[PDB]
């Protein structure tokens, strides 16, 4: 029990890692989804002159 | 594997519960058994003495 748990450790201890990068992936996501709302409010407001 | 493992030791647990407590009563049961037979040696060792 306690040679698998060590098992259970080492990979929960890989899941840390890769929820902490899986973060920062939808962090950047969500960043960068963000600026497109920023660049594609721009194309509607600048074409908005035109009726 | 570990539920596996833990429910074998839990299991073994009371299995070997009954066998410890059943050699514990067997144990004070045959104690008095044996105190018995100290009182008999004894009762022995007068009745000899009593034919000599």
């Amino acid at each position: 029990q306690s040679r698998g748990i060590d098992q259970v450790g080492l990979a929960v201890a890989e899941m840390d890692r890769v929820t902490q990068q899986n973060a920062a992936l939808v962090e950047e996501s969500a960043a960068a989804a963000a600026a497109l709302e920023e660049q594609a409010s721009r194309l509607t407001e600048a074409v908005a002159v035109f009726r | 594997q570990l539920t596996a493992t833990v429910k074998q030791n839990a299991e073994n647990a009371r299995q070997a519960s009954h066998l410890a407590l059943s050699a514990s009563e067997t144990a004070q049961r045959g104690g008095k058994v044996v105190d018995n037979v100290v009182q008999t040696m004894r009762d022995i060792s007068t009745s000899s003495q009593k034919i000599a």
